[PDB]
């Protein structure tokens, strides 16, 4: 049977969003590319290079017009007419706008494409923006995190394939199954928070009892995500807070890459 | 001459353009160009030193962990903090397990399709393929039945007419030399590799809190709470779980990856005679095991003009000779200040003016060591270990050579390692030796906890006035990494990363000397200038990471 | 002479077997369950809704089964139609659990009756691998795999600490495999452990853990279906379940199924002994409608081994099935001895020690309309053949085709009434269960897609009235039934009639012999001190004595 | 040489042994080939009858003072022990004999730890805990029905690796696994705190992953690591996460005593 086509374009990416796929188990990346989808363009894995891989892109955009899912990782730099990311001699923003024209669905994977992320932080040297900002007429599905659990992406794609539409989205176009709730509103250390049982320094007695990390700068109170429930890597028990480090708010615009690690969160 | 461009170079990390002048089917001159910049050095400036690692880790998600570790090491250097030994063990396990994943993925997912023809694999006899590996490997998943399963997956993919990542590959190219059987072996191993690298990253995740992008470091040590008797912390159950994954890596690494390295070399012996990038090599010692940021398990050093016998050992990350030699130039890069800069005095002022063959043509800076071009990465680290007389490295190289000799009747000399295939071999040797690092450091951690030491973190103080400077070295998967932090009035006033792919991929320098990628391509035969597979073969051997090179 | 085998190992629970041997052949046998808990009494006087969590602990090998039977019994009493999504979930759990259960039975519990690990040390790994060409397409039968396995055995033996392998029946005259096939089997024994682990990951993702699932309710299941919900059964979680379902098939089809044929090929005389009964019962299983019916697997009753005139059972409310079942304690350690219908059952302990002619077991003696009946995979396979189920005939035919390739001989249905036929029925079941899993996963995804997320219908339990219910389930070891009487809103009687009760139960009210005891008559015993042949036949029934006695 | 273990089942359902077949660190095959020498275990032993009895006697002699004794199931004392008879003798006698020479003794599961389900209701067989049968011995209790197998395996590993048991609470339960109430480390505590409660399975709140207190969750009165270590090492799998309240199976006087839907006392 024919598999649903996907076109993946990296902009100002660190490749962590692609690398997330290599940790996935349902599907594994090998099952993703051989059984679940046809990955028609992805520069990290493609056999073809240069003129050959450019041909692949053009052929796919034509053959699958109206049918492919476009995925973008990384921010898109608009300063100086787009020259901070040039592929085959052209600004990546141009490649992305072209591919968006024929897309059945468009996904910003990771905080960079979802809201600018680290690459757009602070002084923002390159005038980096989000995918949605470059595609004002399109509905961009945002899957933030730096990088997200890959299944936040894969189950979004699966919903599109299986049921013919995107999953339910919040008012930031994030899938509710993954981003519908604050981490702190579903965190196993909430009892400690409630009791005033707090780690004050890494390695202190409370830290070594698994107490709440609020006073270490945990951003769980202001970050939407599923890190405390879905967690990471499918081994069980693995997310930053469980390992002993506060949430940094990497999912959440205005938190991650803005607030200091040890800066305290606002609690609602 | 004819001029070609390869843009994008695929099956790397990041955005790379390679241009070549070809004279009578031989590359005469090359240009390497990093085509994307973020300004990560500028983004991290004017923050608390403690915050840097979480931001600069995002320089790269392929070599995740590395910039995080280098950043905390740089802050600790500036502040004069001695990291607790348990924190070192944990950092070391993470780096070794990460690098295991990284190297496996590089050999298989990034590089193999330069050497392997999947179309040819469809013509293979799976039984003959299995028979070829008798007395070469003891791997348990080389049966004809395994190979038939794999062959049928390829057949189904090709039959679907949706080749995806395999579409328009270099099938039937004249530089593809493997027999059908060995192509099928390699595809089977490509798929098997994905499970091994997943196991390596489960190690990383259980200490890091996730991967990509670990979240267990601190300026002062780590955030892991060691308590064998604690619920919800790093207890003996969690450590046993880590160990269960550590133990799963060795067989694939030793019986598949190591063997395939020898097999590829055996079929492509001309690639031992090209792809030399430099005559000078640098590596830093790695995996500190004492309470004072030293006593490294792997040695470092500097080799000049390929002379192992007179190399200079580096045994400390505070080595003044190493520190003082490093500079970067932007003469042929898209930055304003062009004279060589020591990184504590570095600037990164963008000055894009488009491509010029004789002017600026890259976002990568040009590093030098006391004014010389240097190759970094697994070839450098292997040669340095051989120069040090490290028996573990000589023995591991000898095992690869023994397989190669069984297949070809020939041996390999050190002279032949200064090559595209020598570079691949160095990476494999590294991956193999890292499995002993993991066992060693897991055992050290269990032992130390047993003696009553549960310390993991030393809280820093950061003077609110004064200007002071630190540097964090790390031997990353692609070579020597350094982060250079200046603190003034309690915040970062300068931050400069000098990254291994910067050394290798950097453009012509202040004296117009050619760096490793560009040098390595001179002499490359190109059968078909429209499909310059030979160029990509050499470039891929360096494991380019352009997010790293440019940041 | 008279021998005792106590304990019988490599079963669940505490079993004693006694045999009279005359002229080197078993002439008479006794089966004895030697441990009782009184689970039926423990659950009495409680709210009907609480029973399942307690009676699930009848057995942790056949975990899930008593939980499911209990909620079905309550739903029967109360006249509750279970939501179809709850059926799909229940079905996936039962099928995945049973896959684990059967694999572990063939390998961890049974193989060391047929397989000599000492002999495996003498094997040539290459020859062993060569033996399976054109027999299996399994990807882990290389000489290199077999050498790795051989080296582990070598190291264990070298250590002088044989542990679970110490004092096994190595070199026994009834051990017939060549060194190579012994090695193949040990390799498969170790590989089986990964496959069963994957089956239980399916169970865990819907059950909340295993052993002992925790997702049932009288009224449906506790799983909250919401594709768009965080922390609940969403599409990500369903994809995870699917990832494990898909990992089971290859081992089952290319290893377990093949090994079954291989053992038969080397032990063909075990197709001619170990017949336990001439009557067989199974219940239909895997309901797929909104009214507790439309089963994917058929059930029925076979009398005097006549498949052509069997009686189909297509409903768990079948009055013919319900009215036939009784249990006797004439030769059991309970007070009331006359046959009792389970809604009127008692379980009053009356231990008076062992007597050959009196009471000698904690297991009751069930009958169906007064007859002794074998239950379990042999029964379920024969019933499916009688029903003309093409899937079952085809799967049996695949096993027979391998056997024929190895021996040049075929297998007839008459040869299935045997120790090896019983093993074959279990294998066939395990194979067909993989299609159950694919079918029910697909059904669940499809139904959720139509907008049905219903999983639970809250019960009401009248505070007056007496209501009787029975929950049937085709468990790994055969037909299971839980019988609940509700009076004044609480459980006034609870009786479990468990498949191992049918098979292991002692002589009955008419002193007729049950399947275990019958199956042993005629067994040749080369060495009365080491009666391997007896244990071979008894293991074929997959004894579970916590189940049998409860 | 590997450390010897003697495993005896009393009034067990076999669920505690079966837990080992879900384990991953170590897997059961690595446990028995690499970590320990399982000198006696009736579920897996090749030997039966007289041969397996010989194995037991040989091991009790050969490894006197050195083996870890493990018991699953309750021990029935009513009517002089006849409710569990192995090789013609009450299991309590087999257990007392084996306890004599044990280096460490572990009650795996709620049945052996405190009597469990087998001792519930009217307690037909006078079932008691392992500690009650061995009053002069220190019994390490690893409750749960069954526990996550690593609660057991990491306890054994601590003994092997560091030469002593892990730290225990005042019920002799290892603190790494049983040191805290489930409710004092439960990810649904925010919902509890906010009054966001499931009222029936399948209702809107249940389908949003809200707190299960009003469905009868016993997390408030049950010590364990179910919310953190969870089960089966797949991630995200424990009863509450699947949608069902904790029943208190770890905890004496809760599991098998209180109704599923009976509300817990909150401290
Ligand atoms: S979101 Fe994070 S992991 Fe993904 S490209 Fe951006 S920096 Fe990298
Ligand atoms: S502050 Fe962080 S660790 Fe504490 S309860 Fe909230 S999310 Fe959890
Ligand atoms: S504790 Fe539970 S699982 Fe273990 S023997 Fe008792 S009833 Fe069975
Ligand atoms: S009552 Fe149960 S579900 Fe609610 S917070 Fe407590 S332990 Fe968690
Ligand atoms: N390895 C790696 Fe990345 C590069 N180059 C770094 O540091
Ligand atoms: N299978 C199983 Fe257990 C038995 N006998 C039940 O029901
Ligand atoms: S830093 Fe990111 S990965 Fe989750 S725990 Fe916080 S949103
Ligand atoms: S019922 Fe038991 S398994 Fe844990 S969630 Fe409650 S203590
Ligand atoms: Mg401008
Ligand atoms: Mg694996
Ligand atoms: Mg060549
Ligand atoms: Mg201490
Ligand atoms: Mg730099
Ligand atoms: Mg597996
Ligand atoms: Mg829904
Ligand atoms: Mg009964
Ligand atoms: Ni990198
Ligand atoms: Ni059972």
């Amino acid at each position: 049977p024919q598999r649903p086509p996907v076109i993946w374009i990296g902009a100002q990416e660190c490749t962590g969003c692609t690398e997330s796929l290599l940790r996935a188990t349902h599907p594994t990346v090998e099952n993703l590319v051989l059984e679940t989808i046809s990955l028609e363009y992805h520069e990290v894995l493609s056999a073809a290079f240069g003129h050959q891989v450019e041909e692949n892109k053009h052929n796919a955009l034509e053959k699958y017009k109206g049918q492919y899912v476009l995925v973008v990782d990384g921010s898109i730099p608009l300063k100086d007419n787009g020259i901070y990311c040039m592929v085959a001699g052209e600004p990546i923003v141009d490649h992305i706008r072209k591919a968006a024209e024929g897309a059945a669905a468009i996904i910003a994977i990771g905080s960079c494409s979802a809201w600018g992320g680290v690459a757009a932080a602070g002084v923002n040297p390159t005038g980096a923006v989000s995918l949605q900002e470059v595609l004002p007429g399109k509905t961009v599905i945002n899957i933030p995190g730096c990088p997200p659990n890959p299944h936040n992406f894969l189950a979004t794609v699966a919903h599109i394939i299986t049921y013919g539409k995107p999953p339910k989205l919040d008012d930031k176009n994030r899938p509710t199954f993954a981003y519908g709730r604050l981490i702190h509103e579903h965190c196993e250390r909430r009892p400690h928070f409630d009791a005033g049982r707090f780690a004050k320094e890494f390695g202190d007695e409370g830290h070594r009892e698994g107490w709440c990390l609020y006073h270490l700068g945990c951003k769980g109170p202001e970050t939407y995500g599923n890190c405390s429930t879905l967690q990471f890597c499918d081994v069980g028990g693995v997310w930053p807070v469980a390992i002993g480090h506060p949430c940094y708010g990497c999912n959440e615009e205005g938190i991650g890459f803005h607030k200091g690690i040890h800066q305290l969160a606002n609690v609602e | 001459s004819q001029r070609i461009t390869i843009d994008p170079v695929t099956r790397i990390e990041g955005h790379l353009r390679i241009d070549c002048e070809i004279e009578n089917g031989v590359v005469s001159k090359a240009w390497a160009s990093g085509t994307m910049w973020r300004g990560m050095e500028e983004i991290v400036k004017n923050r608390d030193p403690r915050d840097a690692w979480m931001i600069v880790q995002r320089i790269c998600g392929v070599c995740t962990t590395t910039h995080a570790l280098s950043s905390v090491r740089a802050a600790e250097s500036a502040l004069n903090i001695d990291v607790p030994v348990n924190a070192q063990y944990i950092r070391n396990i993470i780096l070794a397990a990460h690098t295991t994943h990284d190297h496996i993925v590089h050999f298989y997912q990034l590089s193999a399709l330069d050497w392997v023809d999947i179309t040819s694999a469809l013509q293979a006899d799976p039984t003959k393929a299995s028979e070829m590996l008798k007395g070469v490997s003891t791997w348990h998943l080389n049966s004809p039945e395994e190979f038939t399963k794999v062959q049928n997956k390829i057949k189904d993919l090709v039959a679907s007419g949706q080749l995806g990542i395999f579409a328009n590959g270099y099938w039937g190219h004249p530089a593809m030399k493997l027999p059908p059987e060995v192509n099928l072996i390699a595809v089977a191993h490509y798929l098997q590799a994905l499970e091994c690298q997943r196991d390596a990253n489960r190690v990383v995740a259980l200490l890091g809190g996730k991967t990509p992008h670990i979240q267990n470091l601190a300026v002062g040590g780590v955030a892991n709470p060691i308590n064998l008797d604690g619920l919800g912390v790093l207890n003996l159950e969690r450590l046993m779980y880590i160990k269960s994954f550590i133990d799963k890596l060795s067989d694939f690494v030793e019986q598949v990856y190591k063997v395939d390295t020898a097999v590829i070399a055996a079929f492509y012996p001309e690639w031992l005679t090209r792809g030399k990038g430099a005559v000078n090599y640098l590596s830093v010692p790695e995996f500190p095991t004492d309470s004072k940021n030293g006593s490294f398990l792997f040695p470092g050093g500097y080799i000049e003009n390929a002379d192992l016998s007179s190399y200079r050992p580096i045994t400390s990350h505070s080595d003044e000779y190493l520190i003082k030699g490093i500079q970067e130039s932007a003469k042929h890069s898209w930055y304003k200040d062009e004279a060589p800069q020591a990184p504590w005095e570095g600037t990164t002022i963008p000055a894009y003016d488009g491509w010029s063959d004789d002017g600026k043509y890259s976002w990568v800076k040009s590093p030098t060591f006391y004014g010389k071009t240097v190759e970094v990465g697994p070839l450098a680290n292997m040669l340095v270990k051989l120069a040090a007389g490290r028996e573990s490295t000589q023995n591991k190289l000898n095992e690869i050579v023994a397989i190669y000799q069984k297949l070809t009747g020939n041996t390999l000399e050190v002279a032949q390692l200064h090559s595209t295939l020598g570079r691949i071999i160095g990476r494999t040797v590294h991956c193999c030796e890292l499995q002993d690092i993991l066992q060693n450091q897991y055992s050290a951690l269990i032992t130390n906890i047993g003696k009553g030491d549960h310390t993991t973190f030393v809280k820093p103080n950061i003077p609110a006035t004064g200007e002071f400077k630190g540097v964090g070295f790390l031997e990353a998967p692609r070579g020597m990494l350094s982060h250079w932090m200046v603190i003034k009035d309690g915040i970062i006033s300068n931050y400069q990363a000098v990254v291994p792919s910067t050394w290798n991929s950097g453009p012509r320098n202040f004296n117009d000397d050619v760096g490793p990628y560009e040098q390595s391509l001179v002499g490359t035969p190109v059968a078909d200038p429209n499909k310059p597979l030979e160029v990509v073969r050499t470039i891929h051997s360096f494991d380019p990471c352009m997010a790293c090179a440019v940041h």
